[PDB]
């Protein structure tokens, strides 16, 4: 049937028997004390942030290249967990990413829904670094391009290279899920916290980005809706922050 | 060529250790025995992003953790000059490893050469090439080959970069001039990762590299083109 | 002391040597390993991952996403060829730059079985049949749908299943530095739709490595160039 | 004899080597060790000792004993700040030259918990309250007594106890060669005395190392200079 | 820089052994193959109070007990001259350790060179650097880094000094001239304490050192100054 999932004061509905891609095989977990470690780096969990956050749906069209969000930044103004990023210096969390797609049986298209860790992106100008606005717009999706981007500090958003200088067709090496409208309409990726350090500043670094790239273009019969909404729902998992109390 | 042979399913050197623990030449520089203003010394900041082959092989992963086994091939050649009767004694070279955050030599006779916390190897020519090993020197848990962040958030040019991938700097100089004549030595540093751990594999780089400290790229085709999609004649 | 002879090969530097080296910084405590998810021990793990194949390498398409999209014409001649490429994961440009192809281009010798997955990306109401034909090495590409039917082939029914998986037993490399096998698709039937769609259907291709590949002689990849120093 | 190869790195002098050396004077009997009190095996033992902190580093005071004396005004504005310094044992000049700071300046990397002891040195009849406020790294120094009260803080009652001990959990180093935490004091109340004393009360600060410091990369200290030979 | 990382409580190299058993360059001198009046020889009285860094590290303790592992880096350079066709054979050097209370060479050919109780190492150039170890040579139970007393009570200038901290003197010379031309050699003595025991820790030195054989100091501020005691804006 249909399964309803509630986290805090938010509820979503998902079809049962829907595949869940669990990161690199690792479910998000809390940090573990190493043989009763001293209280020199106290950690503070937060369970109020474990709720669904629903970004504004992106309108998938016929000539529509991909979108991407950088989720440490994409949830930086979503009430809690954004206040938590602002208040705490060091943060650590995983995410459950739900990608819905509302289309009828008369719609066509395929989507690559991939979460790319450490997706450092190049600049349109070779001797430059892309700015914050182009790299991540927060809750607003940044869009890929069908041709080379132009700009002094703009991201090279041509979809063929996914902004990283690699083959876009080889993006499946990362935790991904294909959305074929004739077979699928949902994608669930559970991304564990991936970093070279146990905790890191969240304004200063993006753990991963989600790329939604239409490989097969959207198509429809005459009279059907010319666009298709793509909804991204995010539930932070196992959010930890540096303890603010005095050690003694 | 390469006729069909039996498949023995050898996965032996497809492992990350045999894939990356290859000794590659990453740097070579020249320095003279006599210098105009004490600048007759070679140096190389240890980076894995200057040679495009080793860089691509390492960037096929997101995080790495390895040791730095460095081998130096120092060869000295006598330059042409009018000085006669040189008769140079054997030449000794000093190779200093400055750890991350250590004193940096400015000239060939700076105090940073005669320090105590910078590992230095003194090698006399005619012996086996000098060899030193640097451990996993990062204070983080791994070397991040990619960094979707800034060193300082309020700085535009700090994107990427990180601060935990600093592996130190190498410094090379002549201990003795030998003769009152021109002698120039090449160091030809050879790099070899050891005990490699890698995480989060990544697609191989498709676009040619532009800068050593950038991921910036000119957009390129996903592959070479062909005349027809079908194999018809 | 103990009498010894130095033996030929002493005081030499062989770059492919496994001798212990003196630590430049002993008595320094390195940070312990932390469990990062996604640890990789073998490049075959990347090779075994599905990668989208750019079958539509026609001129002007390799710079756009539609190089990966195989066009399926609604009003197409019966028995025509949809697509077809030589079955060389390292030589043919169709499979060359895929994950499996990139892994293979790092080694001189390799042999195994590739796994090809074709996904139909039309409407759920669309119905049709495709004939995926496999030609063994040296056999040559079939020229008609009947020659394809008389060889190794599968009837890919769009109406029943939207994905088809083919495992090819004889792959191997072809050179040190045709006659490799072919995979082709044919229009057994046409694509049937309830309503009029202006755009044509697309087919996505995926290539992957099976567990039986070997790689034996590492080498430099031919897809990166460095003709001058960066400093 | 036994065939051997010299191996790269032979006949080299690596200064950080642990090879056995031939004794210049063998067959000489060294005097046996005698039990001198105060044997030290670790520099953390010196680091863990309380050292007086010169909080009053204002100009003209570092050359006198009153740099260690925090002045406490009898007639001071309510809610004013008594003192405050960045919580950097190796960078900030307040904690820099203390025993813990001197030990830390010999190493590139360190992390642990410092112990701060404030001792009030007024008369036994004096009574007052102080608000010792700890700001975590990145939080910033509080500007009012209310912001200090809303964070981590202790109400130091002079009348009850003349000493206060604070353990700071997150210290660490800050550079290879702000945003480190702050400790501040505020006038919760004024200092109350029975009789008229002309001189003001003083507060002494002590810093110490807790058992959880590590030091990992020895280096030259930046507080000694030798630009020429002595002979 | 140096972001917050996990604290593993490594006390490993905070020990006195890893703190002091570091090989530091303490002396370097030059001597010629030919001498005007037989004075072409180098010498160094073994003291730990000439290099201000090692001196500070050792003076952070009151009493110490260690071995003297000395390494010598001898390099010879041929000076410019009008002598032609030199063709110098390989050069041999003699490094003598004069124990406390032993005969003292006066010239390069003094009898104290060809003695029997002074350990001497003969090293030919082109080999590994010579190395000798001196035990804890004091007749007392430890080396006193400080001495609040006089060698003789009735003498003003004997304050400090002690008489049990004498570790001997090193003497360096050319065994053979090699060629009838100017050759000057640098010794570059490297010092490394071994098996260190330390007692009665002391505060680190705050004032810059003035003399090698004194504790005299110009008074200095306890630390650098700052504008305000409060962190107010």
């Amino acid at each position: 049937r249909v399964r309803s999932i509630t986290l805090g004061n938010s509820t979503i509905t998902t079809q049962e028997c829907a595949n869940v891609v669990v990161g690199y095989g690792v479910w998000p977990t809390y940090l573990n004390d190493d043989e009763a470690t001293a209280e020199d780096q106290p950690t503070q969990p937060d369970v109020a942030t474990c709720r669904f956050y629903t970004l504004e749906s992106v309108m998938w069209q016929q000539s529509s290249p991909g979108w991407w969000w950088k989720f440490p930044d994409a949830l930086s103004n979503m009430g809690l967990f954004g206040q938590n990023m602002q208040y705490h210096y060091l943060g650590r969390a995983g995410y459950t990413v739900h990608v819905q797609c509302n289309a009828s049986k008369f719609h066509q298209g395929c989507l690559l829904v991939v979460c790319v860790p450490e997706a450092e992106m190049g600049c349109a100008t070779l001797a430059n670094k892309p700015d914050q606005k182009s790299l991540s717009n927060g809750e607003t999706a940044n869009m890929f391009e069908s041709q080379n981007s132009t700009g002094q500090t703009a991201v090279q958003a041509n979809v063929i290279n996914a902004g990283m200088g690699v083959g876009v067709g080889n993006l499946t090496i990362f935790p991904h899920q294909w959305i074929n409208l004739r077979t699928n309409n949902s994608a669930t990726i559970v991304m564990p916290y991936i970093n070279s350090v146990p905790m890191d500043n969240m304004f200063r670094h993006n753990n991963f980005t989600l790329m939604i790239i239409p490989f097969a273009p959207l198509s429809y019969s005459t009279g059907a809706t010319t666009y298709v909404p793509i909804t991204v729902t995010v539930a932070p998992m196992c959010a930890e922050y540096n303890g603010l109390r005095l050690a003694g | 060529q390469t006729r069909h042979v039996k498949n023995y399913h050898s996965r032996s050197e497809s492992t990350v250790e045999n894939f990356l623990c290859r000794s590659a030449c990453v740097f070579y520089t020249t320095y003279r025995n006599h210098g105009t203003d004490g600048d007759n010394f070679g140096y190389w900041v240890i980076s894995t992003r200057q040679v495009a082959q080793l860089r691509r092989k390492l960037e096929m992963f997101t995080y790495a953790r390895f040791d730095l086994e460095l081998t130096f091939v120092i060869t000295s050649t006598q330059e042409q000059s009018t000085i006669q009767g040189q008769d140079s004694p054997v030449l000794t070279h000093q190779i200093m490893y400055v750890p991350p955050g250590g004193p940096v030599p400015t000239k060939v006779n700076s105090y940073s050469w005669q320090t105590s916390t910078n590992p230095s190897v003194f090698w006399t020519e005619g012996s086996a090439p000098p060899r030193m090993s640097i451990p996993f020197i990062s204070i983080g848990n791994a070397y991040s080959m990619f960094y979707d962040g800034w060193a300082k958030f309020d700085k535009q040019g700090t994107y990427g970069i990180n601060t935990l991938n600093n592996m130190g700097t190498l410094y090379m100089r002549h201990v003795n001039d030998g003769s009152p004549g021109p002698i120039v030595s090449t160091v030809r540093i050879y790099f070899k990762p050891k005990h490699v751990k890698t995480w989060v594999p990544r697609p191989p780089r498709l676009c040619q590299y532009q800068k050593a400290g950038n991921v910036n790229f000119e957009p390129t085709g996903v592959t070479e083109s062909r005349t027809d999609i079908t194999t018809m004649q | 002391g103990l009498p010894t002879m130095l033996t030929p090969g002493s005081n030499q530097f062989l770059t492919s040597d496994d001798f212990q080296s003196p630590s430049a910084m002993p008595q320094f405590d390195v940070t312990p390993e932390m469990d990062i998810p996604g640890q990789v021990n073998n490049l075959m793990e990347i090779a075994e991952v599905d990668s989208v194949v750019p079958v539509n390498n026609t001129e002007g398409k390799v710079l756009s996403i539609e190089s990966y999209q195989i066009p399926v014409q609604s009003n197409s001649t019966n028995g025509s060829q949809v697509f077809g490429f030589p079955l060389m994961p390292g030589a043919s440009s169709v499979l060359n730059r895929t994950l499996l192809g990139e892994i293979l281009n790092y080694y001189t010798h390799w042999s195994g079985s590739i796994k090809l997955t074709f996904m139909f990306c039309g409407s759920a109401m669309a119905t049709g049949k495709f004939l995926l034909a496999y030609s063994p090495p040296g056999a040559g590409a079939p020229t008609t749908r009947k020659e394809a039917m008389l060889g190794t082939h599968v009837i890919w029914d769009v109406g029943l299943q939207s994905s088809c998986v083919l495992c090819i037993p004889w792959i191997s490399q072809t050179h040190y530095r045709t006659a490799g096998g072919y995979i082709t698709c044919w229009y057994q039937t046409n694509i049937v739709v309830p309503a009029d769609t202006q755009s044509d259907c697309k087919i996505l291709c995926f290539v992957s490595a099976c567990n039986d590949f070997s790689v034996r002689m590492l080498k430099d990849t031919p897809f990166i160039k460095q003709d001058n120093f960066y400093q």
